[PDB]
C-alpha cells in the first residue's frame, strides 16, 4: 500500500550482484556457488569478480593486486589519530574515526575541492576503489597492534591479500616472518565466506549516500559505521555467553534438557534467513578442524563440540530447524587464532566493504535510479495559533530531566 | 568547439607565435620527441584528446585562413604532463634554460663599458604649481577590510 | 513488490513531527506556523517543541537551556584530535571527523556494550539529546578557528545559544568581547528558518540506524555526511558565481536576456517545492536590510539588489513564477557577515540537528519499527560455473605517470 | 636548487648531487633516486629533457 | 602525584602545582582548575578534605 | 631566515630576502597565476600599499 | 658548541672551547670528583692517556 514501512512491499531498485535465495540457501555471486568459489578461489578473484561482473584473467588480476599491494601506504597522520584514542576503545569506532581522517587526508577525492567531476571517469573511480580496498587491511592492523599496547607495522609488498594481513597481523620487527601458510588460506576463505549480503541497513545507507553525490570514502564510513549495530555484528558473544556459562562439559546434557523446560537460551541454530542449510556450515567445520589441527583445544571447544553433537541428536532442535550458524564456527576459529571479543566486528567489517563498493559503483553507472525524497505523512495537529510563550500556559513540568553532572553538580559547586 | 572557437565566443591558444610565423623548427623537433616520449612511457587520456585535437583542427578552415599552428607551447605541456612534472612545476623548468641567457648578457654587459644607461628624459602630465596649506582647514574610502574586524569589535 | 524508482513514490514513514505544504507556502512545526514562531520565539523553544511535542514552560525553557549552556563542554581529547588533523583541509570534514571521535569518546551511551537495552531508559535519551545540542556548535567553532589557527577558547557559560556561538566566533581570545545584540538576535532569528526540512536521505537514514539500535553519535555522523555536499539542494555557490560574473548593474541586461534567450543559466530563483510567495523570503528580507544597515555592504551586495529590484518586476519572472529563494537572502547575510564561502554548508548544518534528534527519539519511542531489509528485482546472470584458473585468459592502470615514470622513466633500478 | 624545490615539494627528504655525468643527465640522476645512491638516467630520457631545456634556451 | 593519578584518568595533563594555599587547598585545587591560575575552591570543602585527612592519619 | 644567516653579511641582502618571503608568505595576492585580470580592484590596491608600508620599516 | 657558532679568528679558540668541553662531557675522567687524587691510580692514568691521545680527531 501507500504506507510500505519496512520496505518489505516494495523495491528499492534492482540488482545483479547476486541473489539470496534464503528459503532454499542458493547463494551465487553471478552464478558462481559461494562453496565452489570458498574452495577453488581466493579473496581477489571474488571481490575483481563482483566489482568488474565478471571474473579477471591471471594478467590483469596479478596486475590488479600488484597495486593493492602497492597503495597500502596509510598516512602517518591517521596513525597520529590512532594514538588519539585511549586505548580503551571499541575497535568499531577506531576505524570509523580512521575512515573519516583518511577521507579528509585525501584531496583529490573531495568533489567540493573540484566539482562534480570526480565521478564521471572510470579512472579515479577505480583508483580509489583500490586505495581504500587497501588501506583498510592495514588500518585494521594498527588497531589490533595498538590494542595491547604495540608499535605500527609496515605493511610490505612480499605477499598476497589475506596472508599480507596475517603478516603485518604478526610479523613482531621481523621482516623475514613468514606466518602459517595454512592460517592465511583459512582466512582467505572466511573473507569468502562473509562477501556480501543483498540490500539492508547499512546497504541502503550506502546507496542513499552514494547516489547524494558525496566522497565515496565518507560513504563507506558511513556505511560500515551502520554495520557496528549489535543486531549487525554483536549477535556472536549470545552464543560466547552460551558455551562459556555453560562451564564443564558435564553441564551439556542437563542443559539441552533444561534447554527443553524453556529454561535455558538458545541462541545461533537456525539461520534467520536461511532454514533448510547453508553449506558454509559444514566447509567452515572441515576448516574449523583443520584449526584445532594446527593450533590445539580448549574446554570451551570441547563443551562446544559435543554440546551440538547433543544438540543434532534432541528433538527438539531437530524439528525447529535449529542447525547451527557459521557464527559457532566462526567466533571458535577467530578465538583460537587468538582475537580478542570487542575485535570480532572489525574483521567481519573487512570483506563486506568490497561488496558496499561494488553496488557503488553499480548505482553510479544507472541514472534512471536518481535522489531520494521520502513521503511523509503527517498525523499530528494541522494548525493551531502560537501563543504568546510568555503567556505560554504554565500548568505543566512533566519529563523532569534535570540530571546531568558529575556527582550531583559537584563538580563546580565552589 | 570547432565551431565554437570560430565563433568567438570561445578563444583558443596552443597554436603558433607572436613573433614567428613562417615556423619554429622547435615545434617540429619536440613534436618527434613527443612520439619518443608515447612510445618510451605510454599515454594518458590528454594525450589521446591532444593528439584528437591536433589532428582535428587542422582540417577546419579556421586554421586554413587564420594560420595557428600548434606552438612549442602544446607539445611542452604535453611532454611535461608525461615526464611526471607536477601542474605548478613548470614555470621553473622553464626558468632553467633562461639562465644562460642572463649569463651571457651579464657577462657581455660587464665586458663592454661604452654601454651607458643614462638618465631617460621624462615630460611632466601634472600641474606646474600648487601650494601647502595646513591640514586643519582641509576641506571635506576602501582601505581596510571590514565586516570581519569591525563586525568582531562592533 | 513495488519498483520504487528515486524513492519519491509513496511514504514509507508517517510521523507527527512538522508539517510542510510548499505549494501552499504552510511550514507549521506540529501546527505551529513558521511566522508566528520565526517573528517573535527563540531556537531553543523550537527546539524543545520538537523534542517534546509541545511548547515548554517557563522553568523548563529555563532549565533546558541551562542545561544546554552547561553541557556546551567539549572533551578535551577530541579538541586534541581536531588538532592533529591538518591546516588546509577542509572544515567539514573536521567535523565530522571530530563527531566520529566523540561516538568513540562516549563509550557509556555505546550500546555494544551493554546491550540492545541502554537505549530504552527515559533519561539516557535526554542526556544525549543535550550533550549533542550542546556540543556541536563548539566543534563548528573551533573547526572555523583552526581555519585561522588560533587556540580553541572554552565555551563561556552566561549567553544564549545563539550568543554563545556568536562570542565562540568572534572573541578574539579574550573576555572582554561584549555580543553584538543585533547581530545575535538576527542569527538567532535566522536559525528558526533552516530547522528540519522536509524527509530526505539524512531523515530515513537516522531512522534506520535508531532502528538498528547503533548509538546515537555515528548515526548522527553519518547524517552530517549525508549533508556534506551541497547537491541537497544547497545551490548558495550557484548565485554566488552568479553575482562574481554579473558585474555592475550597467552589465546584467545582457545576461538577463540570454535567460530569456535561454543562453544563459537562471539559479535562486523559483522553487522546486515552493509554487508561490514565501514568508520565509520576507522575513529573511527583513533580516539582510537589518544586516545591510549595521554592517553596510559592498558593490556586489548593491549589484544584488539592484538586480533583485529589476528582475522581481520584470514580467519573465512574474509570468515564470521566478522569484528569489532564501538560499539568495540567506547567502546574502553570510557574506555580509563576512564568512569563508566554502564555510557556508557548515551554516546550514548546525541547525539540521534538532529535527534530526527528534525524528531518532520519536523512532526510538514507537514500536512501529521493524528489520529494514529492502527488497530488489535480480537481474544478473541467474547461473553460471567456476573456470580454472589456467583457464583464464582492465579499464584503467594506478599510479600513471606519477611513481611509474618515476619507476622506469629514468631506470629500472 | 630546483630539484631541491621539486622534491621537497612532497615533502621528501633532499638529495646530495653527484658528479659522475654531464648537465641534464646528472639532473636526472638527482631527480630519481628515492635513497639509493645507484641509480642511472635514462639516455633516451636525459635527451629528451635535455633537448627540452635548449629549445627555451634564449 | 595523587592529583596527577586523578588528572591522568580522564585523560587531561599535569597540572602545575600552585603554591600559596593550604594544604588540602592545594589537593583540592590541583583536581578541578583546567589549568586555570585564576581559581580558587571552597573553604568549606578543603575543610572537609583536611577533617578527612587527619581521621585517617595512621 | 635572517636569523639562519651567519653574523657576517649584508642587512639589505636581508632586506631583499625578507621581502622575497614576503612574496611568497602571500600566495592570495599573486596575479601571476589568475591570469592578467585579476588586480583590476582597487581594494587589492589598497592592500598592497598598505601592507608594504605596514612591514618594510618592522 | 660548533656547527653555528661564528668563525671571527681561526678555529684554534674553537678547538680550545672543544677540548674544555671534552673535559666536562665526560665527568668520569676527573680525578677532582672522587676522593681528593685519582690519576695516583694506573688504571685510571692509563685509560685517560690513551683516550687523551685519541680523544682529539673526533
Amino acid at each position: 500500500k501507500l504506507y510500505d514501512p519496512g520496505y518489505l512491499n516494495t523495491a528499492p531498485v534492482r540488482s545483479s550482484i547476486c541473489y539470496i535465495d534464503g528459503d532454499e540457501g542458493i547463494l551465487r555471486y553471478r552464478g558462481y556457488p559461494i562453496e565452489e568459489l570458498a574452495e577453488s578461489s581466493s579473496y581477489p578473484e571474488v571481490a575483481y569478480l563482483l566489482m568488474y561482473g565478471n571474473l579477471p584473467s591471471k594478467s590483469q588480476l596479478a596486475d590488479w593486486e600488484f597495486a593493492i599491494s602497492q597503495h597500502s601506504a596509510v598516512p602517518q597522520g591517521v596513525l597520529d589519530i590512532i594514538q588519539g584514542m585511549p586505548h580503551d576503545a571499541h575497535p568499531m569506532g577506531v576505524l570509523v574515526c580512521a575512515m573519516s581522517a583518511l577521507s579528509v587526508f585525501h584531496p583529490d577525492a573531495n568533489p567540493a575541492l573540484r566539482g562534480q567531476d570526480l565521478y564521471k571517469s572510470k579512472q579515479l573511480r577505480d583508483k580509489q576503489i583500490v586505495r581504500i580496498l587497501g588501506k583498510v587491511p592495514t588500518i585494521a592492523a594498527a588497531a589490533y597492534l595498538r590494542l595491547a599496547g604495540r608499535p605500527p607495522v609496515l605493511p610490505s609488498n612480499n605477499f598476497s591479500y589475506s596472508e599480507n594481513f596475517l603478516y603485518m597481523l604478526d610479523s613482531l620487527g621481523n621482516r623475514s616472518y613468514k606466518p602459517n601458510t595454512r592460517l592465511a588460506r583459512v582466512l582467505d576463505i572466511l573473507f569468502i565466506l562473509h562477501a556480501e549480503h543483498e540490500m539492508n541497513c547499512s546497504t541502503a545507507a550506502a546507496r542513499h549516500l552514494a547516489s547524494s553525490g558525496v566522497d565515496v570514502f565518507t560513504a563507506l564510513a558511513g556505511a560500515v559505521g551502520a554495520l557496528y549495530g549489535p543486531l549487525h555484528g554483536g549477535a556472536n558473544e549470545a552464543v560466547l555467553k552460551m558455551l562459556n556459562e555453560i562451564g564443564t562439559v558435564e553441564n551439556i546434557p542437563d542443559f539441552i534438557e533444561g534447554v527443553k523446560n524453556r529454561k535455558r537460551k538458545m541462541s545461533g541454530f537456525g539461520h534467520r534467513v536461511y532454514k533448510n542449510y547453508d553449506p558454509r556450515a559444514k566447509v567452515i567445520r572441515k576448516l574449523a578442524e583443520e584449526v584445532f589441527s594446527i593450533v590445539g583445544r580448549d574446554p570451551l571447544i570441547e563443551v562446544a563440540i559435543a554440546l551440538e553433537k547433543a544438540a543434532l541428536s534432541d528433538e527438539y532442535f531437530i524439528k525447529r530447524k535449529l542447525y547451527p550458524n557459521v557464527d559457532f564456527y566462526s567466533g571458535l576459529i577467530y578465538r583460537a587464532m587468538g582475537f580478542p571479543t570487542e575485535f570480532f566486528p572489525v574483521l567481519f567489517a573487512i570483506p563486506r566493504m568490497a561488496g558496499y563498493l561494488a553496488h557503488w559503483r553499480e548505482s553510479l553507472d544507472d541514472p534512471d535510479t536518481k535522489i531520494m525524497r521520502p513521503q511523509q505523512v503527517y498525523t499530528g495537529v494541522w494548525l493551531r495559533h502560537y501563543t504568546p510563550l510568555q503567556e505560554r500556559t504554565v500548568s505543566n513540568d512533566e519529563d523532569k530531566l534535570g540530571q546531568v553532572a558529575v556527582s550531583n553538580a559537584t563538580r563546580r559547586r565552589l | 568547439f570547432i565551431e565554437g572557437v570560430k565563433n568567438r565566443k570561445r578563444k583558443m591558444s596552443g597554436f603558433g607565435h607572436r613573433v614567428y610565423k613562417n615556423y619554429d623548427p622547435r615545434a617540429k623537433v619536440i613534436r618527434k620527441l613527443a612520439e619518443e616520449v608515447f612510445s618510451i612511457v605510454g599515454r594518458d587520456p590528454l594525450i589521446e584528446v591532444a593528439i584528437a585535437l591536433e589532428k582535428a583542427a587542422l582540417s577546419d578552415e579556421y586554421f586554413i585562413k587564420r594560420k595557428l599552428y600548434p606552438n612549442v607551447d602544446f607539445y611542452s605541456g604535453l611532454i611535461y604532463r608525461a615526464m611526471g612534472f607536477p601542474t605548478e612545476f613548470f614555470p621553473v623548468l622553464f626558468a632553467i634554460p633562461r639562465m644562460a641567457g642572463y649569463l651571457a648578457h651579464w657577462r657581455e654587459s660587464l665586458d663592454d663599458p661604452d654601454t651607458k644607461i643614462m638618465r631617460p628624459q621624462q615630460v611632466y602630465t601634472g600641474v606646474w604649481l600648487r601650494h601647502y596649506t595646513p591640514l586643519q582647514e582641509r576641506t571635506v574610502a576602501v582601505s581596510n577590510a571590514t565586516r570581519r574586524r569591525l563586525a568582531g569589535s562592533r
